[PDB]
């Protein structure tokens, strides 16, 4: 019962904040909209297919979803961070649409692709400590592929109508919001773009001195692997 | 012929799809049961 | 030996051909992405990055690397094999549009900055509410957050600047 609860609180979680998030970069009511719908009607959508495979709701395969729900939510973001970055450099937002999928589009199917590649082995693992693994595995391989065809369909279009022009105006919502929340808006986007500035001049610097970059990648690797080995291993955790 | 136009303009997608097959194929030699011929004695129940 | 024990000493290692097999398998479609055998090597090189970084916050608090922060793990890896695949796919089609190398990953760094922070800080903003609230199965949710914030900030850290290290080492061997 705990862990429904938990779906469904993240869920609601998950939407707020990522609702507050595009607003703070793509500031407009118009954007805001489509993850809304995009992650809930992924999620939701997983039970099907998990139906099918004749799982059933329990603590891993809800923890499972539970994890999904961010890869859902960041496919949303890449997509419509795309549309409005198009109508940003002066697009219409349908021709918008049209060069941000041709940018992005099948790349995602990739991803999908290489996700359920690391994902679907992991249900064919041995030992109690595999048929755990495999709830997650599959509940979490599944959302992916829902949510790829979420964000190669639903997504860029409800952006392609919801979205209008930059500039256009600041309809009513969105003067709504630009009187009640410009209390913060400016000062830390000019702070956002001066620390992208510096972002590339970290990376040009570092581009340059790729050899020291290869220097530390090396033995930090090393690390990895002595804690990988040192921090406990890995079975069922005792809980009251 | 576009099909063959759009692989051999992209030969490592070509050998991708090739190695995806023939790796299925490598792991899964191992879980075939061996036996001779296939499974075609019948059943059969005793009763005592 | 009896009940799981027995089950523990009768059972193989099939991780052992799991592991690889994904991995290659994730190669393979990279391949075909990118038309490349090496430009794969940009994101896969990354992700054992992030791993330790999610692991080191359960050497922050001296947890356990039970089932579930794992399978956190190899979801944020997930997450980071996605930001890089991206931004190399960004980088090479850039390449293609008459950019040279350096200036080509320089500016994809550029173009993908901003959605790997906003999914980044959603996901830290959603973090504090990981390590405290109410509801059972604390061990569970926590042992999981930790990770989650750390693997993170590591996610974002080391995509955005070994990606691009290795996106113009890789490729500056293969042009003659
Ligand atoms: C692109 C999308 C990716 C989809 C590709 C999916 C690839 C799946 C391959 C996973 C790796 C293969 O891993 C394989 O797991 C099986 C599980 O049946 C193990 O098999 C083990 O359990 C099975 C089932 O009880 C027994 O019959 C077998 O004798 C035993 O070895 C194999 O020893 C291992 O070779
Ligand atoms: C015993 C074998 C059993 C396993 C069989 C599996 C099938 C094997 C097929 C893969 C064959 C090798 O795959 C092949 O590699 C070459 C050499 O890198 C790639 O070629 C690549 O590099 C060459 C340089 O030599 C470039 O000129 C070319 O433009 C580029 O595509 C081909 O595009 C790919 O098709």
């Amino acid at each position: 019962r705990d862990s429904i609860r938990a779906v469904v609180q993240t869920l609601l979680e998950a939407v707020v904040l990522v609702v507050l998030v595009v607003i703070l970069f793509l500031q407009t009511w118009r954007a805001s909209i489509i993850p809304l719908i995009a992650v809930p009607v992924s999620v939701v959508g997983t039970f099907s297919i998990l139906y099918l495979l004749g799982f059933s709701l329990n603590t891993l395969s809800l923890f499972g979803l539970v994890l999904a729900i961010g890869i859902v939510v960041d496919d949303a973001i890449v997509v419509v961070e795309n549309v409005e970055r198009n109508i940003e450099e002066g697009l219409a937002p349908l021709a918008a649409a049209h060069q941000a999928m041709r940018e992005v589009s099948g790349p995602i199917i990739a991803i999908a692709l290489v996700l359920c590649a690391v994902f679907v082995p992991m249900a064919f693992l041995s030992g109690v400590t595999g048929q755990f693994y495999k709830q997650f595995a599959v509940t979490i391989a599944i959302s992916t592929v829902i949510s790829a065809i979420n964000s190669l369909t639903l997504s860029p279009a409800l952006a392609a109508l919801l979205l209008k022009p930059h500039g256009a105006k600041k309809d009513l919502p969105t003067r709504l919001i630009d009187r009640l929340f410009g209390w913060i808006f400016r000062p830390f986007n000019r702070f956002f773009l001066r620390s992208s500035n510096g972002y590339q001049g970290l990376v040009s610097k570092t581009l340059g001195r790729r050899g020291a970059v290869f220097a530390v990648y090396l033995l930090l690797l090393c690390a990895a692997g002595v804690m990988f080995k040192v921090v406990p291993g890995g079975f069922i955790p005792t809980q009251d | 012929m576009d099909f063959s136009r759009f692989f051999i303009d992209r030969p490592i997608f070509a050998a991708v799809l090739s190695i995806l097959i023939f790796i299925t194929g490598l792991i899964a030699i191992p879980l075939l049961p061996v036996s001779e011929y296939p499974d075609v004695v019948p059943p059969s129940v005793q009763v005592r | 030996w009896t009940d799981l024990s027995f089950q523990q000493a009768t059972q193989g290692n099939t991780a052992l051909i799991v592991f690889p097999v994904a991995v290659l398998l994730a190669f393979l479609v990279l391949a075909a992405l990118y038309e490349s055998w090496t430009l794969p090597l940009a994101v896969i090189l990354i992700v054992p990055m992030t791993m330790l970084s999610a692991l080191f916050g359960v050497w922050l608090t001296g947890g356990d690397n039970n089932v579930f922060v794992q399978v956190g793990l190899v979801v944020l890896m997930g997450l980071a094999c996605k930001n890089a695949i991206l931004i190399v796919e960004f980088a090479r089609e850039l390449e293609i549009q008459g950019k040279g190398i350096m200036e080509a990953a320089l500016e994809a760094c550029r173009l993908r900055l901003r959605p790997i922070v906003m999914t980044s800080i959603a996901f830290i903003a959603g973090t504090i509410p990981l390590i405290l609230g109410h509801g059972a199965g604390a061990e569970v949710r926590g042992v999981t957050g930790i990770t989650v914030f750390s693997g993170m900030l590591g996610v974002t850290l080391f995509g955005l600047f070994l990606t691009p290290v290795f996106y113009v080492t890789l490729r500056k061997l293969v042009t003659r």
